């Protein structure tokens, strides 16, 4: 019941019971995979379906495939994603899709060619029936559709290097038309992940990063900022934020402050913004078209966030 | 325009039929009706190969809907009465194809044409059986509305006293049980077993019918002796627009080897029967039956008017077993020794491929077969045995040379230049020689296959031994393909040259051979020569460029100041490859060119606009995020095509460009706002449209323009 | 935790190279398909196969999951990492030509 | 100043099958005489007109283009950038066997008249090729199709070296001796200078003019 | 003069003509 309301994390621990006291029939722990898929969390993911692997009947692992493909490719474990791509059904959606997308990590072109167009022609059937009711019914394949043309693109990504401005400036205006789903979200950026790095465009990651923390869960939104930063704040608390990225560590002392930590968050805002002055300093360098502008942007940002906290506080 | 039309309906009526045939279809596409019905009306009351002929030529051409099919069911039932010569099997072909037109009184026409039919079910049995196959075959889902009683009809016409109608009962029962079996098998039994129990061919056919349909396995292998690249290459960077049976089955297999063994010199049809229906029994039940089958055949295989049957059967039973005719082979092999060095032989090579598929047995009979003839079948045979076993190729390959190099020496010789351009082999002296057939031999059909062989001849493309003799013949193949007479022999000369030969034809002395070539009467070599000359641009820009800036203006002349509709979508299909093929030279030229086809899309003819708008799918290619200022005014026109479309035109090429210019503008999420329609006509086109290629474009615009949330489009109305 | 392994046989080098009796050597070969073939090996030093679609054409013509493989499209890739194989198969033709060991059940 | 009117005056009235054709074919002949050069401005406007009278007129014995053709020689030099249009409708009208017999010798006559003042060494296998599919087939074109053939052997140098197969093929089956032809063959197949080789025709002509 | 040459101009954003004087029209291979 809980998963027909989309509504996860009690839908595990309900599991977990069902399970932890005791082993039972191979149906509860492919619930499980269907639940920790939607969460985000390959890492416990992954350890599941590998060793269920084996000890289970062919059938049954059919299913288990497609969950078990997308931990992998969350992990970035290519030796692994083929073994569990191969036993996906060939003659479905997500048979073709999961499968073009290994052809571009060794770099075949002219097989994925063939498999996105085998995978438009079965999205077709799903899609034409859902659209005969309304546009609001037929929007979970019109999403996959959205992914499909995506891979096209990664594939003129990695062709002419003298495209790769505006590729990376058509994705940004394209995800701001979908509806702000978590899962959504999801499976888009992790299509835009087999030639763009999150490290080479942080504007898209914090406004990904922003919506898992207001309306999700928290802990996702927190591993997201780790990963741009490096390294993590949490682990040292005596030592200063990284300086670096002015804009990635602004939106993490904020989550501090919405969290647990309404004290150390100020103290932490208190040196951020001192050594910004500092740093906007001593610069013999001008590039007042688009650095300075913006850099005292986010300077008025942070003095506006001191205000606020100190009359909470105080 | 009717004084000819009837003249040449009169000549084909009485190669030049299907001459004429294929001239007025032509014609009439390109392009009066009142003459040609009473042409047709004429022809057809007088002759009858001509009318139908004609009318068929005419189906699918013209455009008829519902007035023609009127017309043509009252001529089809005229001729459906009276079982006429082999002529009349192509008005029945004719009748089929007008009603698999897809017209809405097609599916009433065939209702009445199987009530008809059954009716009938040798002038009225044989007619309809015909008539019933050709209606399955064309409407497969009408010849599902009564299936009963055609089965219980077929039942008593398959009983007369007539050989050739049960042939076609056999072939209209199997077409019938093959669309059942696609999506009443204990009735075909009951019934073939009580017949059994004249009627001689009759049962065997519906026998091998029914042991066909349960068992596909040996249909693949008939099939495979009737008829004898790379995942990792990058794409292009500019794309162009493009049971009861096996139950039943030890019984069946007793009593066709009791009727096989006991009708051994009674009864030809039952013989070609039998035969036939071995190679089934054989695959399907599989040692005393297969020792009995083998005498069989071999009694029949030096029985007149059997040779041909018994070595098919013979080569099928092979394949199924191979222990079984381990030693069995021998006596095909002992008979067919001396048969080939006596010289019908068609069916000799057809049995040894099909046996072969043990490695010693092939050295020596190479030997027989290269004195049997140069003939496709022999070539295919053994092609396709070193292919399938190659043990031992240079012993194929030094028999096929040694052939080859004889026939050589002094349209047979046609057959061995295919042949050595057909695969690989193991040559500087052939195309040295070959350079000599097309410059001496004034038959037609010997220059043609001469050009392409010597092409794929060139494989061998550092050393100053091999340069000069490719760079030789390169020569006479450039001459040839600019002096010829007839376009026939160019045409295939230039397109010989692919892309592969781009390092050899940048020379200076080769490329004065092209520039000949740009300027000629038919457009078909100016559009393959300018291609050419494209690629070739980017390697030797000092002596292409200068030409192809005088050619460009051209082009563009004719645009505007010629007006000719004719005219104006013959250079613009040229604009698309000179653009498509060349994108580096024409990217500064965007401005001059973008402006005077959009100025030929708003004029106050179906074949300029859908090369006009293939041709803005490329320039939308070539120069990303530079046509920005047109994107606004482009819409507008290509929209107008798609929503209201007043006719029912190609949509495929406007939907194309329009998912084409979003893709590299980056003009995404905007129209969805300014153009409250387009997001409802795409949808709309899902349901609307039933053509493949169509409905993957629609797709893949759907995610190029995005995946906008439902609330957005409550907004957007 | 990564890999998951599949035949039971440990080892077969130095045994397959012997004229083992019971296995008997078998040839394949395998036509493309429009998404792929849908077999993998993942054998270090055999090269054994992995893997195989149930669906996909190579189940058609055989290719059962325990077997292993000595040569591909003519050349013997008998000693060789399976990553190599891969990578050779890859930069092959379309149909490719595969020697199956197809041990006879022991 | 007024002659952008005249030409736009003249795109109405002058309907393809009309009593007045004479007048507007008349006229040109005398405007293009006017200008002497600097015609060429106003040319193109006037081809889609004259491009629907080689395919369509009804006129008894294709008088029209007759008339049509013998304005198209005094154009000379005028026409550089418009012969690409402007010539394939003319060699359409001497290869149709169903043309009327004078129409097809205008047409024959107006490229080597033609020649004297334009260059046609582009245009090579666009026009030597209808020539030699109609010696075999008039018997009675023998005599004027060679003289026009011969005046574009001329301008080609030793480009023309290649066609000699084609050409002799249909010469020793008709048994056509043509002497000017017979002189222009030999000096290419035996050298006879190296200057005059693979002469540009425009200097020739400038140098015979000076 | 060199091929080898060439190529370590190349590295310091210095071009240099890639074709011998016997040929008046060089094409770049
Ligand atoms: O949720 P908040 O703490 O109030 O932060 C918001 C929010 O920023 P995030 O993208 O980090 O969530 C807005 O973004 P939206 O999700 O509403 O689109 C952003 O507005 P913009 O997208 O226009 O930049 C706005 O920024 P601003 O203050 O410049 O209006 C910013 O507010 P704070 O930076 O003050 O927290």
């Amino acid at each position: 019941w809980y998963e027909k309301l989309h509504e996860w994390e009690d839908a595990l621990v309900a599991y977990d019971k069902k399970m932890d006291t005791n082993k039972d029939d191979p149906e509860l722990m492919l619930g499980r995979m269907r639940c920790l898929e939607a969460l985000g969390e390959w890492g416990q993911l992954h350890q599941q379906c590998c060793e269920k692997w084996t000890l289970v009947n062919d059938e049954t692992q059919a299913k288990m495939a497609r969950m078990a493909a997308a931990a992998a490719w969350g992990l970035g474990q290519w030796d692994s994603m083929e073994e569990y791509t191969c036993m996906i059904p060939r003659d479905t959606h997500d048979g073709a899709f999961y499968r073009a997308v290994l052809a571009l990590h060794q770099d075949l072109f002219s097989l994925a060619q063939q498999c996105i167009d085998k995978a438009r022609d079965l999205l077709d059937a799903e899609l034409t029936a859902m659209a005969g009711e309304s546009y609001s019914r037929a929007y979970g394949a019109m999403v996959s559709c959205h992914m499909l043309s995506e891979l096209e693109e990664v594939i003129q990504y990695k062709l002419v290097p003298e495209r790769r401005e505006i590729i990376r400036q058509i994705w940004w205006e394209r995800l701001q038309g979908c509806q702000r789903i978590v899962e959504d979200w999801q499976k888009i950026l992790m299509v835009r992940s087999l030639v763009v790095s999150p490290h080479e465009d942080m504007r898209t990651w914090l406004k990904y990063a922003s919506l898992c923390g207001k309306s999700g869960r928290l802990a996702l939104a927190h591993k997201t900022l780790v990963l741009l930063l490096g390294v993590d704040p949490s682990r040292q608390l005596d030592h200063p934020l990284p300086t670096v990225h002015p804009q990635v560590t602004y939106a993490y002392m904020k989550n501090m402050w919405k969290s647990a930590r309404k004290i150390d968050a100020f103290q932490h805002m208190q040196h951020f913004v001192q050594t910004m002055q500092q740093q906007a300093q001593h610069a013999i360098a001008t590039e007042d078209q688009q650095h300075k502008q913006e850099l005292h942007k986010l300077m008025a940002r942070c003095f506006l966030k001191l205000g606020e906290w100190q009359l909470n506080l105080q | 325009s009717n004084v000819s039309v009837l003249q040449q309906f009169a000549s084909g009526l009485k190669r030049a039929k299907a001459a004429k045939e294929l001239q007025h279809y032509v014609t009439m596409e390109l392009r009066s009706t009142r003459f040609y019905d009473q042409l047709n009306h004429h022809i057809f009351e007088l002759e009858r190969k001509g009318g139908i002929l004609a009318i068929a030529s005419l189906i699918g051409v013209e455009g008829g809907n519902a007035t023609r099919i009127g017309r043509f069911a009252n001529y089809l039932r005229n001729l459906l009465p009276s079982n006429d010569p082999v002529v009349m099997e192509m008005a029945s072909k004719a009748i089929g194809r007008l009603a698999m037109a897809g017209d809405t009184f097609t599916a009433e026409y065939v209702e009445f044409e199987v009530k008809r039919a059954l009716e009938w079910l040798e002038g009225r049995r044989h007619a309809a059986v015909l008539v019933l196959r050709e209606l399955a075959i064309s409407v497969p889902t009408f010849f599902f509305q009564q299936v009963q009683p055609f089965f219980d009809n077929i039942f008593v016409a398959v009983w007369d006293p007539k050989q050739a109608i049960r042939e076609g009962a056999v072939a209209a029962l199997r077409a019938c049980l093959i669309l059942t079996t696609q999506r009443w098998y204990r009735h075909t039994f009951e019934e073939a077993e009580k017949g059994f129990d004249d009627r001689i061919h009759g049962a065997l056919l519906i026998l091998n019918e029914l042991v066909r349909i349960s068992s596909m396995e040996g249909e693949r292998l008939r099939e495979e002796m009737e008829e004898i690249m790379g995942f990792g290459t990058k794409p292009r960077h500019i794309t162009p627009f493009t049971l009861v049976e096996s139950r039943c089955c030890r019984d069946l297999m007793e009593e066709k080897f009791d009727q096989v063994c006991q009708w051994v010199l009674k009864c030809s049809l039952i013989q070609m029967t039998i035969l036939n229906l071995l190679p089934r029994l054989a695959a399907f039940r599989p040692t005393q039956y297969l020792q009995d089958t083998m005498n069989h055949v071999l009694s029949c295989v030096k029985k007149e008017k059997e040779r041909t049957a018994a070595f098919q059967a013979l080569g099928l039973l092979s394949v199924a077993v191979r222990s079984e005719f381990k030693v069995y082979l021998p006596r095909v092999l002992d008979i067919i020794r001396a048969a080939l060095p006596p010289k019908v032989d068609a069916t000799v090579f057809t049995c040894i491929s099909m046996l072969a598929r043990i490695q010693q047995d092939i050295k020596e009979l190479l030997e027989p077969m290269l004195a049997v003839g140069l003939s496709p079948a022999l070539t295919a045979v053994l092609y396709d045995l070193s292919r399938q076993i190659p043990q031992l190729k240079k012993d194929i390959q030094d028999g096929l040379l040694k052939m080859l190099s004889l026939v050589l020496m002094h349209g047979s010789i046609t057959l061995a230049l295919r042949t050595l351009g057909s695969f690989e082999f193991e040559l500087t002296q052939f195309v040295r020689h070959c350079a000599d057939h097309f410059l001496n031999s004034e038959h037609k059909e010997i220059r043609m296959e001469a050009a392409r062989t010597c092409s794929r001849l060139l494989t061998p493309s550092v050393s100053q031994t091999a340069v000069q003799v490719v760079a030789d013949v390169l020569s006479k193949l450039l001459v040839v393909g600019i002096t010829d007479p007839d376009p026939d022999i160019r045409y295939c000369v230039l397109a010989s040259l692919d892309e592969r030969f781009d390092a050899h034809l940048a020379q200076a002395e080769n490329l004065q051979a092209l520039f000949v070539a740009l300027n000629d009467q038919v457009f078909e070599i100016r559009e393959l020569a300018i291609c050419t000359v494209g690629r070739l641009s980017s390697m030797n820009p000092a002596f292409v460029m200068p030409f192809l800036r005088k050619m460009l203006i051209q082009i563009l002349t004719e645009l505007e100041h010629s007006g000719i509709g004719r005219i104006k979508e013959q250079s613009a299909r040229m604009l698309g490859h000179l653009v498509s093929n060349a994108p580096r030279l024409i990217r500064p030229y965007m401005e001059p060119i973008l402006k005077a086809l959009i100025l030929k899309l708003k004029d106050p003819n179906p074949g300029v606009i859908n090369n006009v708008l293939a041709t803005i799918g490329e320039l939308a290619q070539v120069s990303g995020l530079e046509m920005r200022k047109w994107v606004d005014e482009l819409f507008i026109i290509i929209m107008d095509m798609l929503q209201d479309s007043s006719l029912l035109a190609k949509r495929q090429v406007a939907l194309w460009t329009l998912g084409q210019l979003v893709a590299s503008t980056g003009y995404v999420v905007e129209p969805y706002r300014k153009y409250p329609t387009l997001l409802e006509v795409l949808l709309n086109f899902l349901k609307t449209e039933q053509n493949q290629g169509t409905r993957r474009e629609a797709i893949r615009v759907l995610g190029l323009l995005g995946a906008l949330d439902p609330y957005k489009h409550k907004v957007n109305i | 935790c990564n890999p998951k392994s599949v035949l039971k046989r440990p080892v077969t080098s130095e045994e397959l190279l012997t004229p083992g009796a019971p296995y008997a050597r078998k040839t394949f070969t395998i036509v493309g398909d429009a998404v792929g073939w849908g077999f993998v090996v993942r054998g270090s030093k055999p090269c054994h196969i992995q893997a195989v679609d149930p669906s996909g054409p190579a189940a058609a013509a055989g290719m059962k999951v325990c077997q292993f493989v000595v040569s591909v499209n003519g050349l013997n890739v008998l000693h060789v990492d399976y990553r190599t194989v891969n990578n050779l198969i890859l930069t092959g033709p379309r149909t490719i030509v595969m020697e199956v060991m197809e041990e006879l059940e022991c | 100043p007024y002659m952008d009117e005249i030409v736009t005056l003249m795109r109405e009235f002058w309907v393809m099958n009309t009593s007045i054709q004479s007048t507007i074919i008349l006229l040109i002949e005398q405007i293009v005489v006017a200008l002497g050069g600097e015609f060429k401005l106003y040319l193109p406007q006037l081809i889609p007109h004259m491009l629907r009278v080689f395919m369509h007129d009804n006129s008894p014995g294709r008088i029209v283009s007759i008339k049509l053709l013998a304005a198209i020689q005094l154009f000379g030099a005028n026409l550089d950038d418009y012969l690409h249009l402007l010539l394939p409708p003319i060699v359409k009208l001497f290869d149709a066997p169903e043309a009327p017999l004078p129409s097809r010798k205008a047409a024959l006559e107006t490229v080597d008249r033609l020649t004297e003042s334009l260059d046609f060494t582009d245009y090579a296998s666009r026009i030597i090729h209808p020539i030699v599919r109609t010696l075999d087939q008039s018997p009675e074109l023998r005599s004027t199709a060679m003289d026009t053939l011969s005046s574009l052997v001329f301008q080609l140098g030793k480009k023309y070296q290649i066609f000699i197969p084609m050409v002799n093929k249909v010469l020793v089956r008709h048994r056509i001796n043509h002497q000017r032809y017979d002189v222009l063959i030999c000096r290419i197949v035996k050298g006879y200078t190296l200057a005059d080789e693979e002469e540009d025709p425009l200097i020739y002509q400038h140098r015979m003019l000076r | 003069k060199t091929k080898q040459g060439c190529d370590i101009l190349k590295c310091h954003n210095w071009d240099a003509v890639r074709h011998s004087r016997k040929h008046l029209w060089p094409v770049v291979p």
